[PDB]
């Protein structure tokens, strides 16, 4: 794997994201940026697209780097079809992949 | 023609042919291609031969030196020019495996070779104290005597350059998982490949992505093609240094 | 080595440094105020130009000297040349020295 | 008997702990080509067990220091081999292939909670070693035949012994 | 199965105050898979639980589930089969080995390189009371 980014709290519009593992270290500069989409699911058909707000990633002397990225939850995806939705809950934990570009593409175009 | 007039002719009829990038065909085709023209034609006898094994052997995979692109921009801009070519870096740099064989011979003196290992440590290690994933670069030296390289290591154990060589004793066979481990060790600066044969024992014992970064003169290896390889010629040891 | 300073948080905007040694003084003086120039990298090629606004240098009884900067990212240099819009990120730790003249002189010459 | 012979030798030299103080202590085993590899192993794994305190709760630890002679270098350095391969992680001042023998190994590695105990190949780095530890230290010889000569401003005991596996136990 | 519980007890430290935790390694000859299979499926049923490098049905010998079930607090002890498999499994630690041989008429061979002891006991009642 090359990322492992995971949901460890959930709000009605705000979305915490702790980066456990980060393995490629060319995802965070790319996709997981200020301005980024990220797919929050536990399945391949039914994920919840979230566009980051903030990131923070702190290193001390004995335990683990604490990369913790702050999104919103803004739509929805049903085998590739987006929903936008400005509530719809995702019972965390949940595994956090960067959106594909497909993803992203059918935030504005399935509308 | 003039100097310029035939730069941006002979780089096309080598770039749609073997459908490379820029640097693939500039900077690694154009100048291994401008010597094997030039032996020919400096030969005392056999000027003229046919192309037909011209074109497969200008893509090895060494970067040749070039004399005449060295005495045309000088020293500053040759190895600046190779230093974006193949060293490519990035503001973050991956905790990879990364090996640096440097060719060594009796005319090098050991100060010049010191320079550049620490110069090699210090751009492609992370040993910081918070790091999760430290890294540190494996070095290959070939070419000189076993007490000529035996000079090197006990100089830089003098000046706290800690290494690991995988011989931790005397009489030791060589264990690969000891590098393996001063890779992950922050207090191991770097990694003491000593020959050949504990070389490629060392590539089997590595899962991560792995990158070789050779520095010759003359005499260069055979490194598997399945690992990325960057083989540079240079004229002195001390142009390395510029380059990594 | 005379400094040896590291980030030990990114955020967006902002970087946190801690300055582990401080060997030489007249760095601190210098080169280490406020709005001084910082070279955050792993390498002498690709770099992370900051500015640093606020700096603190604690100290108590046994443990060591805490002395954190924090600074902002504002740009990127690439073997020489400086590029503005500073956002691409660095993953920490990421050693910090102060940045040269050629570094400072490069922000506005080459924009 | 057997059982009075080794009493006698664990009380008259040795002695139990020796108050458990960091002490730079010195076992020169006499290892011979009749000796089997695997009883020396055993006589080198009670040593460091008894002798060294590489615990988390202490903030003064010590490991001992071996020293073999009378053996060829061939079984010698099997020994060390196989030793290494069991994670009992020694030091004998050649970190590196073609090294000098660099005594401060064996002085960071007495301090050294990872490093079980310290190697000591010949005479020539026993000498070289001794001059190095500033702290006290103490000789303990077990030998069958050829007794090595120790200096004499250095607290020594000289224990002989019928075979090399009596020596387990008395230590 | 007292004999089993009397090394588990006795030759393994599985608390979690430690970090260096250790099990058995226990092996038996001389009888038929029938009665073998029996104890190991009554050892299982009563929570002493072990490994035998065979964690499926069907499955080459693992000699990497004794690896990892040595240092399991989980783990009590560790089953090894027949000979082949106590040969193989001796390669792959690398840890120093110690073999503690019980037995009452025949004794099996054991590599030279090994610290060995042999016990020869009148039952494998008295067993339980040596160890």
């Amino acid at each position: 794997n090359d990322i492992n980014a995971e949901v460890v709290s959930v709000s009605p519009n705000k979305l915490k994201i702790s980066v456990d593992d980060l393995e490629e270290f060319k995802i965070a500069e790319e996709k997981l940026g200020v301005g980024s989409y990220l797919r929050v699911s536990d399945n391949q058909d039914v994920a919840l697209l979230a566009i980051i707000d903030n990131f923070s990633i702190e290193v001390k002397e004995s335990q683990k780097q604490k990369y913790m990225i702050e999104a919103s939850p803004i739509g929805l995806v049903k085998n590739g079809k987006f929903y936008r939705g400005g509530d719809s809950l995702a019972l965390p934990p949940k595994k956090v992949e960067p959106a594909k570009l497909d993803e992203i593409i059918s935030i504005y175009s399935d509308s | 023609k003039s100097f310029d007039d035939q730069k941006k002719e002979t780089i096309q009829i080598i770039k749609n042919h073997f459908q490379c990038e820029d640097y693939e065909a500039e900077h690694y085709l154009y100048s291994n291609a401008f010597r094997k023209t030039y032996d020919i034609s400096c030969n005392k006898k056999d000027r003229r031969i046919k192309k037909s094994d011209f074109v497969e052997s200008i893509n090895k995979s060494k970067v040749l030196f070039n004399i005449w692109f060295y005495q045309y921009e000088g020293r500053k801009e040759y190895l600046r020019k190779l230093k974006e070519s193949f060293i490519r870096r990035s503001v973050n740099t991956s905790p990879y495996a990364r090996f640096f064989i440097l060719e060594f011979q009796d005319k090098t003196d050991i100060k010049t070779v010191k320079d550049c290992i620490y110069k090699i440590q210090s751009n492609w290690s992370n040993l910081s104290k918070r790091t999760d994933r430290p890294y540190s670069p494996f070095l290959l030296f070939h070419g000189t005597s076993d007490a000529n390289l035996y000079e090197l290591k006990n100089q830089l154990f003098n000046e706290d350059l800690i290494f690991t060589d995988g011989y931790p004793f005397k009489g030791s066979v060589f264990t690969p998982k000891m590098l393996i481990e001063g890779f992950s060790n922050k207090e191991i600066h770097f990694q003491f490949i000593n020959d050949i044969d504990d070389f490629n024992e060392t590539l089997n014992s590595i899962n991560i992505r792995k990158e070789v970064y050779q520095f010759y003169t003359e005499n260069c290896l055979d490194i598997p093609s399945q690992l990325p390889q960057v083989n540079i010629q240079v004229k002195d040891f001390a142009d390395i240094k510029e380059i990594v």
